[PDB]
């Protein structure tokens, strides 16, 4: 029959033919590979576009909306250098890796400005736009949530939202220039290199611009989650701590150089494509723009080199005579600090704690100092643009990925949530007539019984062991849906792993097997009070005001994010989907089965599965006359899209359980934008006779327009005296 | 207000409006339409007539919008002369009849795309008497249908 889109282990999809029908799976020959054959449950199988060339910006336009017909339409799109497409109102933004030209010129810019979704190609821009216009229309704030993996996109994405914004709708000076130099400087001391990004956020972000009554910039706010702690000290085979560290080594002057005791990142415990020279330069003329003045910046490069020198004292002498400098302490203070009666493994971990508290406070110092460069009393507005990481592989699943993979079932219960309301909405509005993951949210975060209040419990005894932790856990959420125990796990590696050494979670996305060793060390941010007091007497005042033993980092991050949510539920929300292509950072290479996932993790296919429950084919008047006035007489050419649409509905008698004529669009139940295409590809006497029946009421259709057309501007002519 | 047939034929004749349709119109169009059929309304004038319904402030109008900008109160007399003043428009020689001819302008006027042998056949089909024009009956009971 009709080639159809079956599974492909590295392609997603492949194009294959039912060969063989049973009551669970079908039998599939590949194309062209006679002989060959496999099987594929039915809910696997897919129905392919007959034209394989084609793409359209609106996958809703597709005759057969569901994940193998979406993969390829984003396929060829992105060989065409496309890498935006829509699915509704969602943006679906494929990483190039490479700059694409025209694209994202400020004439580009212009070109979007005031237009609605559809009528300019798909592009971040119109996002942007949008979310402008729903604020000053609908008098709301607006949210802009860019997701995905690590190098996905979400940052470069972000940053032209931000673009975008400042220059069409931004104030002309001071605060649009420090609203795109926030990130960038940010980015210095938050951003590194790692084996998915050259330069990975190692932190979530949400950036709101603040408007007044009238929608004009009056503000900016930055809000950070969960900075990566562990990758101030040590860090993987093929990956950097932080760019400043870099940064600074590379481009600093002599005078800088000598005053904060730095060589090249070889001298340091703690330290290509990557420009340190030239991104210093970049950062210093950021930091400028913002308002720091000198004093500031080097009050910030000199807490970057006490902690560099401060990780090169090992249990040496001259790095101790550097950082008890650097950070205004007395050496023998530090000295002992770091030694009192203490094992030489003791002694790391007392000062890689400091390196790491000091460095976060660092951190936190930058991101309100950013804050205090675009301040405002008071906002009727914001939009704001959350740029955090979501759900991805990792072959050995920790506390860092436990907390991030808690942010994406939050999230994306709000995408679930904002997704069926602009459904629904539409379906009111045009005539047309879910399993939540609360529990899953639930047993993560619930008061005293989620896991979240179980590993805090953990912290406070008296002999804290990840062990106890784990088994606390089974025992009270034995029975509960979402959890459960290695050992039951279908691959090997997983069955190793004892029941008091980890824990399954049934995220949205998947099962994910968590390895539970260090999830009590690795929820504790606190410092101990020797150490603290030490930095909290520095002779200097820049260091004593970063300050100015138990800390939860999964109960912190909770509040935030709570936070965080309070705020997206008061706005309006759109949603760009990042995907990255390949684990390779190459251009025109897409990998099918990992592009799939990302489709799958992210809740894509699931938007498919609802809009296949009504009308998931949609087309307006005028895309479907330019695709099918060429099928009808001339007579029919000449109209008009609306009345073309009309006369073809009327000539056909299409049937009101299957086709809506809505607005501005025809809605399609499944299958049946299929059919209709097939009965406009036949028979083009039958048809035009079709259309020959309809005539007197076409050519009545046509007076009775303009007839009443002169009514309305009479009655228009007639209002505008009763006015005056 | 209207019946469910009045706001069927206003709908379509918003659709001249409308043209990107879309469902929306602003002030642009507002004149455009209006200018087509003979008025020429000043730009203040169509601001102020907008501001009645666009409730919202951003300069567009949807359908229910533009039908409650169309509403006023009328005396007993009011909405027959409005039809007969709508028939004027096409009949613009004032003898009484459409021609040919004189749909055309109008259709013209308005972006309507159709040829002569086209706009024949429009006469043909409303001119009820025969006589190969359209007179004010023959118009009214076209408009009525
Ligand atoms: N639209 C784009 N155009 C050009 N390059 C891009 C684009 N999107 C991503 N990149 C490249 O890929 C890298 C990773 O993107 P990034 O936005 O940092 O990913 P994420 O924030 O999702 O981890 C960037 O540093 C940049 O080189
Ligand atoms: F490496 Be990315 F900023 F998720
Ligand atoms: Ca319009
Ligand atoms: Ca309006
Ligand atoms: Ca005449
Ligand atoms: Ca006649
Ligand atoms: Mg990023």
């Amino acid at each position: 029959g009709k080639p159809v889109w079956a599974p492909h282990p590295t392609d997603g999809f492949q194009v294959g033919n039912i060969v063989d029908i049973g009551p669970d799976s079908l039998t599939i020959e590949p194309l062209n590979q006679k002989g060959k054959t496999f099987l594929a449950l039915i809910n696997q199988v897919f129905p392919a576009e007959e034209d394989s060339k084609k793409d359209v910006e609106d996958n809703c336009s597709l005759m057969y909306l569901n994940e193998a017909t979406l993969l390829h339409n984003i396929k060829v799109r992105y060989s065409k250098d496309r890498i935006y497409t829509y699915v509704a109102n969602i943006l679906i933004a494929v990483n190039p890796y490479f700059d694409i030209p025209k694209i994202y010129s400020s004439e580009t810019i212009k070109s979007y400005q005031g237009k609605s979704l559809g009528t300019m190609p798909p592009h971040v821009f119109a996002i942007a736009d949008k979310a402008f216009r729903d604020m000053k229309v609908l008098k709301l704030s607006q949210s802009i949530i860019v997701s995905g993996e690590s190098g996905a996109g979400k940052t470069e994405n972000t940053k032209f939202v931000l673009r975008y914004l400042t220059e069409s709708y931004g104030t002309g000076q001071d605060i649009d220039d420090r609203i795109v130099e926030a990130n960038p400087l940010l980015e210095a001391f938050g951003n590194a290199k790692t084996v998915r990004n050259n330069n990975s956020s190692r932190f979530g972000k949400f950036v709101e611009i603040h408007f007044n009554e009238k929608s004009s910039v009056v503000g900016g706010f930055v809000s950070h989650y969960l900075l990566e702690k562990s990758r101030i000290c040590v860090q993987g085979k093929e990956e950097r701590n932080y760019h400043i560290f870099y940064r600074l080594c590379a481009g600093a002057s002599e005078d800088i150089r000598e005053r904060l005791h730095l060589s090249s990142p070889d001298n340091f415990r703690y330290l290509p494509l990557l420009d340190d020279h030239g991104d210093f330069i970049r950062m210093c003329t950021a930091m400028k723009k913002i308002g720091l003045d000198d004093e500031e910046k080097l009050d910030l490069f000199r807490v970057v080199a006490g902690v560099l020198h401060l990780g090169n004292i090992d249990f040496s002498t001259q790095a101790l005579e550097y950082c008890a400098e650097l950070l205004g302490l007395d050496q023998d203070d530090l000295r002992v600090s770091l030694t009192t009666p203490l094992k030489v493994e003791q002694a790391n971990n007392a000062r890689d704690a400091l390196a790491k508290t000091v460095y976060s406070h660092l951190f936190d110092h930058v991101v309100n100092r950013v804050n205090q460069c675009f301040p405002f009393e008071t906002s009727s507005y914001f939009i704001g643009v959350l740029d955090i990481a979501g759900f991805e592989y990792f072959e050995h699943n920790s506390f860092e990925q436990f907390c991030i993979n808690y942010c994406n079932e939050k999230l994306q219960q709000f995408f679930n949530e904002r997704i069926l309301k602009e459904e629904q909405e539409l379906y009111q509005k045009e005539g047309l007539g879910y399993v939540d993951n609360q529990d899953c949210i639930d047993l993560i975060e619930a008061r005293l019984v989620g896991i979240l209040d179980i590993l805090d419990e953990e912290n406070r005894l008296p002999q804290p062991s990840d062990q106890h932790f784990t088994s606390a856990v089974h025992q009270k959420h034995k029975d509960h849906f979402r959890l459960s125990i290695p050992r039951k796990s279908k691959l090997a590696i997983h069955r190793n792993i004892r029941d008091d050494e980890g824990f399954i979670i049934r995220h949205f996305a998947g099962a994910v097997c968590y390895e539970t060793t260090q999830f009590v060390e690795k929820n504790n941010d606190a410092l101990h009070m020797s150490l603290e007091s030490l930095i909290c007497e520095s002779r200097d005042k820049f260091i004593r005001e970063l300050f100015e033993s138990f800390i939860s980092v999964g109960n912190k991050f909770k509040t935030q994010l709570n936070l965080l949510l309070d705020k997206l539920r008061s706005t309006g929300a759109s949603f760009i989907r990042c995907i990255k292509p390949n684990l390779k950072m190459t251009s025109h290479h897409f990998e099918g089965a990992q592009i799939l996932s990302q489709l799958q993790c992210s809740g894509m296919v699931s938007v498919l599965d609802l809009m296949q429950g009504g009308f998931p084919s949609r087309a307006s008047f005028h895309e479907l006359y330019n695709m099918y006035k060429k099928y009808m007489p001339d007579k029919l050419a000449r109209l008009d899209p609306r009345l073309f649409c009309k006369a073809l509905f009327k000539a056909l008698g299409l049937n009101e359980i299957d086709y809506k004529f809505g607005l501005t669009k025809v809605f399609f139940r499944p299958g049946k934008f299929a059919e209709f295409d097939q009965i406009m590809k036949s028979d083009p006497d039958h048809l035009a006779e079709l259309v020959k029946r309809v005539n007197h009421w076409l050519i009545c259709s046509r007076w009775k327009k303009v007839q009443w057309c002169s009514l309305s501007v009479i009655k228009l002519k007639n209002k505008i005296k009763y006015r005056a | 207000q209207l019946t469910e047939e009045q706001i069927a034929e206003f709908k379509e004749a918003f659709s001249l409006f409308d043209k990107d349709g879309d469902g929306t119109i602003t002030t642009k169009e507002l004149g455009t339409v209006m200018r087509s059929l003979g008025q020429n309304p000043t730009e203040a004038e169509l601001q102020d007539m907008i501001n009645e319904v666009d409730a919202d402030g951003n300069g567009t109008i949807d359908f229910p919008e533009f039908l409650t900008m169309m509403a006023r109160k009328m005396k007993d007399t009011d909405s027959e002369e409005e039809i007969r003043e709508a028939f004027r428009v096409f009949d613009k020689d004032g003898n009484g009849f459409i021609s040919a001819a004189e749909l055309r302008h109008v259709m013209t006027n308005l972006g309507e795309k159709l040829t002569d042998e086209e706009v024949d056949e429009m006469i043909r089909e409303s001119d009820i008497d025969g006589d190969g024009q359209v007179n004010y009956e023959e118009f009214v009971t076209m408009m009525t249908s």
